[PDB]
């Protein structure tokens, strides 16, 4: 692939020099947890007991 | 009372009393029930992101 896109490589090559982005400052390490799509809806359910 | 000041020839004596206490301490054993699906029956509601109905 590198053998035949330069761009895909130049943009492997220059990848590194872009800085971190500023928001990771604003969450704790454990806040942030990545999922895995591009364009939709996701749904999270949440459980909790109680005492009748 | 108040002591007893030996003067002379005396027999009467003030006394110290002593007192016991028992001090008791209870328990008790409590349940609860609740209610859940069976394992075997887990396969028919595993759903892709709840496992739950």
């Amino acid at each position: 692939l590198f053998d035949e896109n330069y761009y895909a490589k130049a943009v492997a090559n220059i990848i590194g020099e872009v800085k971190d982005p500023i928001m990771y400052k604003w969450f704790s390490p454990d806040q942030i947890e990545d999922v895995d799509l591009q364009m939709g809806y996701q749904k999270t359910v949440k459980w909790d007991a109680f005492l009748n | 009372a108040n002591p007893t000041t030996i003067a002379n020839e005396v027999n009467t004596i003030s006394t110290i009393g002593f007192s016991s206490e028992v001090v008791r301490l209870n328990y008790l054993k409590l349940q609860y029930k609740f209610r859940h699906l069976k394992q075997t029956s887990e396969k028919f509601y595993t759903s892709d992101s709840y496992i739950g109905d």
